[PDB]
RNA sequence: CUCUCGGCCGAAGCGUUUACUUUGAAAAAAUU
RNA sequence: UGGUGACUCUAGAUAACCUCGGGCCGAUCGCACGCCGGCGGCGACGACCCAUUCGAACGUCUGCCCUAUCAACUUUCGAUGGUAGUCGCCGUGCCUACCAUGGUGACCACGGGUGACGGGGAAUCAGGGUUCGAUUCCGGAGAGGGAGCCUGAGAAACGGCUACCACAUCCAAGGAAGGCAGCAGGCGCGCAAAUUACCCACUCCCGACCCGGGGAGGUAGUGACGAAAAAUAACAAUACAGGACUCUUUCGAGGCCCUGUAAUUGGAAUGAGUCCACUUUAAAUCCUUUAACGAGGAUCCAUUGGAGGGCAAGUCUGGUGCCAGCAGCCGCGGUAAUUCCAGCUCCAAUAGCGUAUAUU
RNA sequence: UACCUGGUUGAUCCUGCCAGUAGCAUAUGCUUGUCUCAAAGAUUAAGCCAUGCAUGUCUAAGUACGCACGGCCGGUACAGUGAAACUGCGAAUGGCUCAUUAAAUCAGUUAUGGUUCCUUUGGUCGCUCGUACUUGGAUAACUGUGGUAAUUCU
């Protein structure tokens, strides 16, 4: 025995038809739009909507007085309120089932530094992010799949130790400014 | 001068004769700050000798901001050598540790298990 | 394996002792031995031949006189 | 196995001493003592993982031999004691006293008690039985036998003992209309005053019990120790008054907290 | 659904018995 | 006296017994020392017996895969029951003696099989289901195969002992010593699996014990089992190119975005790497934090499978000529091969992608 | 995501299987920059094992006459630390594996009013009408003499 946990998830589904050419063009669609590296990222996507689709369809078969439907589905309408997929009208059990992948798309670091003017692309964004000049509140953030909470969103910056933020330009103005 | 002491959660242990925290260290430009001169400025901090204090498990954060670690500052430097871990207390070199290995101490005890009275001291 | 030590070279002694034998035909068909001594004396130098005198160990058949002998070179 | 058992994985503990899954293969083996294993907190859970006074096994065994925890009044210093029910931890050199009673949630809490209070404790008698030249005796769920009890004293009653004398003060019986508190099962915590007992010969006696707020449950009989005589307890209480709020009321007074503390 | 003992009620049988259904308490932790 | 739902219970009274292979009724240690020649305060080891805890052990009710090319089985050597005993920690054909003739079965007994340890659980799945579970938690079992025991609270113990069987080691030939289905390692076996490393710092466990010990366990090494995150470029100006807004009968004319080819330019931004130090830790490594160096395509160069249909993607060019080969399947190849071997090009997934097999 | 496509004919509609398709595991091939976790001699052979390690232990409080010690102050019985050894306790846990095993194991559910239990905790321990201001004999460690090629032999 050793003191080390096992418990691990897949994060996406593979879709049963390999070749589909409605599915290919809307999958290619999605990623150049949102500027994300493969397919596995829209199947990933897919799957957490899959996810939330299928606990609100458990959760509409029970009675509407039921407490367990109740307190589960207030706090399933609660957190997609919180990320920014649904807003706050429009917050019943019924309406989860309105969702659409680019909900989820749209909240995502990538998109939110596209949105806020920080990058000129969409893969600028994704590069900008990877490259630690991007920080969210006052930690700095890495990851481009970073889902922006809606409370996160209002001040998304340039990592002060980056050279778009505070100063200390880089390597390559370091060495070209050392020339003459 | 931009390097920052703060304490979270305290604690006075009489108990163990300590007061236990939480340190967290504001360092935005330079490297993890050396334990040295965090009980440097946890000494001033406190109004007690730094010879007294000890300091360890210093992770600094993603991005380079803060550094928490967990720190303790002993009423006296006999209760600190009664209280304190033996390899904290070789950190601040007030204390050694045998340089045998376990496979020479085990190979000895298995030779000196073959014999019998005061013949054991003989071997080794 | 690494070989820096003296206990190394006996871990490596260990392994080399305690293995799975490749066996190659050729070797194991017909009679071959390692020239461990040598010794020759001619029957006539201006001949520049005599009989030579090859000694060592034995490995692959048993070896019979009648059959001929190969010099590999 | 050859015989009896000497250690405890985490994942087999019990689950109320809210343990890690990655700190280690073992839990601190209970001693046996005055408690069952599944029922009650070794000091050493209680000394570093409830009150954070120590951080290792060796920190709390450094604390113990000094000789600073006393349970029911005596020094322990055993670090893997099984300390209960009505359980008092004393402290005196920090000059604090606890006591050992149950959450709502089914876990012991830290319920720190006046130390006017940390002269008593209530005990539940288990049995009571006459031996050797017509001497009656109680035996208690803290496996105290007390000889020479009142008569009127019977099972299932709660008696109140003083520590530094160990005898019997004042007892309260088992009557519907009493308070208590439930000490097993999913009920474990709550405090209300008993209703309704009813007898099932050959087998299980069910309890019922009410809730100040009206919400009625029902536990066995095994599983109901009597706090105070009507209403009022004997003891003091912990934070909750031993009403199990549900996830709603949970979740709203959560967020109330929220709301206010901003 | 009711005759006796105790404070309109609690005890005593219940009712040929079940099957079924609803509740309750019991059902390790990890897993889900 | 007290109690249970119920005692042949607990307590009481009487007459005796009380095992020499014997039952309790203290010849034991430490610390402070102190008061009316004597009394003493804490503690440590003790101890028969009652309870408690940790159990364990025998019972209760229900539930297990395939097989009838297994239909009757059990009882002479206990099979089912009665009576008395013996033995055992206790209840009992557990054994004995004497009796009775029972007990089980198509509601599948008895026999055989199982690439059978059982559960918690896992994979898949509309709903119902099918399959897996050697494997870290709970239970059982066993230490080469049987069998017997000593000690002890607890063992039919195997890092205890005694035999026999099978292996096998040292011998001076008389004798002596063995048990990795612990950790590492080796041989063998195979399609199939890691270091003869560091430490008791963590988690806990044992002991006379705050101190000793622990291949338990922890830490590194190996590691594309498998799971998570995530690079291999981004941008601007020019030159062609589309699609829009305005003015023009139209042609056209522009300042509006977008696009790649750039055998076009340009500086900005970075990590992979090299590498001080801090940090981490038992001591380290790694991660994280940080100085210095580190990017123009001949580099810091992405693979693996395919391109007739199913099934996304060429009737392109050379070779071959029912050959070599491909092709899960339908089929292609016999002189114009969309299918082989290649070149170019395209397609799919991508730090992964093919194949074999079991299974859904 | 409650899903199907190719193939029996001259053509058609069926039955129907074969093949494709997606997952999950085991192996294997080619390839592989970064980072976090992480299974890993189960399957065949519960086959066989060189070497090394895996179980020991002392407090003020069982027994100190090893100058083994710096060391008391000296007729101070025993200052203190203490090897060894005797005594006590533990070695029945943990670890490994899955061969056997089919109402057996096991799971839930209940019984011990049919038993035993080191330890911990509480009680009990002048409840007996019958040399003690302290009994006896040994034996280890140690000194010495040895045996056997050899053993944790004696």
């Amino acid at each position: 025995p050793v003191a080390r946990s096992w418990v691990c998830r897949k994060t996406y589904v593979t879709p049963r038809r390999p070749f589909e050419k409605s599915r290919l063009d809307q999958e290619l669609k999605l990623i150049g739009e949102y500027g994300l590296r493969n397919k596995r990222e829209v199947w990933r996507v897919k799957f957490t909507l899959a996810k939330i689709r299928k606990a609100a369809r458990e959760l509409l078969t029970l009675d509407e007085k039921d407490p367990r439907r109740l307190f589960e589905g207030n706090a399933l309408l609660r957190r997609l309120v919180r990320i920014g997929v649904l807003d706050e009208g429009k917050m019943k059990l019924d309406y989860i089932l309105g969702l659409k992948i680019e909900d989820f798309l749209e909240r995502r670091l990538q998109t939110q530094v596209f949105k806020l003017g920080l990058a000129k692309s969409i893969h600028h964004a994704r590069v900008l992010i990877r490259q630690r000049h991007i920080r969210v509140r006052k930690q700095v953030v890495n990851i481009p799949s970073f889902i922006v909470r809606l409370d996160s969103q209002k001040h998304i910056d340039f990592s002060l130790r980056s050279p778009y933020g505070g100063g200390r330009p880089g390597r390559v103005k370091r060495k070209n400014a050392k020339k003459g | 001068d931009t390097v920052t002491i703060r304490t979270r959660k305290f604690m006075t242990n009489r108990l163990l004769q300590r007061k236990q925290m939480v340190i967290d260290v504001l360092h935005p430009g330079k490297a993890t700050v050396p334990k040295t001169e965090i009980r440097e400025k946890l000494a001033k901090m406190y109004k007690t000798t730094p010879d007294v204090i000890f300091v360890f498990g210093f992770r600094t954060h993603f991005g380079g901001g803060k550094t928490t670690g967990f720190g303790m500052i002993y009423d006296s430097l006999d209760y600190a050598k009664k209280n304190e871990p033996k390899h904290r207390l070789a950190r601040h070199g007030l204390y050694e540790k045998k340089k045998t290995s376990r496979k020479q101490r085990k190979e000895r005890k298995n030779r000196m298990k073959k014999v019998r009275g005061t013949a054991k001291a003989n071997v080794g | 394996l690494l070989l820096d030590t003296q206990q190394e070279a006996g871990m490596l002694l260990r392994q080399l002792a305690n293995q799975k034998q490749q066996h190659l035909a050729f070797r194991d068909r017909r009679a071959y031995l390692f020239a461990h001594a040598v010794d020759f004396v001619p029957s006539e130098e201006n001949n520049l031949v005599g009989t030579l005198k090859i000694s060592g160990y034995v490995r692959g058949q048993t070896l019979n006189v009648n059959r001929l002998l190969h010099i590999v070179g | 196995a050859r015989g009896p058992k000497k250690h405890l994985k985490r994942v087999a503990a019990p689950k109320h001493w809210m343990l890690d899954k990655l700190t280690g293969v073992f839990a601190p083996r209970p001693s046996t003592g005055p408690h069952k294993l599944r029922e009650c907190l070794p000091l050493i859970i209680f000394l570093r993982n409830r009150l954070k006074y120590a951080l290792t096994g060796d920190e709390v065994k450094k604390i113990c031999m000094q000789r600073f925890i006393k349970i029911d009044g005596k020094v322990r210093t055993d670090i893997t004691y099984p300390a209960g029910f009505m359980d008092v931890i004393s402290i005196d050199k920090t000059g604090e006293n606890f006591r050992l009673i149950y959450d709502t949630k089914g876990r012991f809490a830290v319920h720190r008690i006046t130390p006017e209070e940390a002269k008593y404790k209530l005990c539940k008698v288990r049995k009571i039985f006459v031996g050797t030249k017509g001497i009656p005796h109680l035996v208690t769920h803290d496996a105290r036998t007390i000889r020479y009890p009142d008569p009127l004293i019977k099972v299932n009653d709660t008696i109140q003992i003083d520590l530094e004398t160990g005898k019997i003060t004042d007892f309260i019986k088992f009557d519907t209309g009493n308070l208590c508190m439930v000490t097993g099962g999913a009920n474990l915590g709550r405090i209300g005053v008993i209703t309704n007992r009813e007898r099932h010969p050959g087998s299980f006696d069910v309890v019922h019990v009410k809730d100040a707020n009206g919400n009625s449950f029902a536990t066995r009989l095994s599983n109901i120790f009597v706090i105070g005589k009507g209403n009022k307890p004997w003891i003091s209480l912990p934070r909750g008054k031993g009403i199990r709020l549900t996830i709603a009321e949970e979740r709203d007074k959560r967020l109330a907290a929220k709301q206010s503390s901003g």
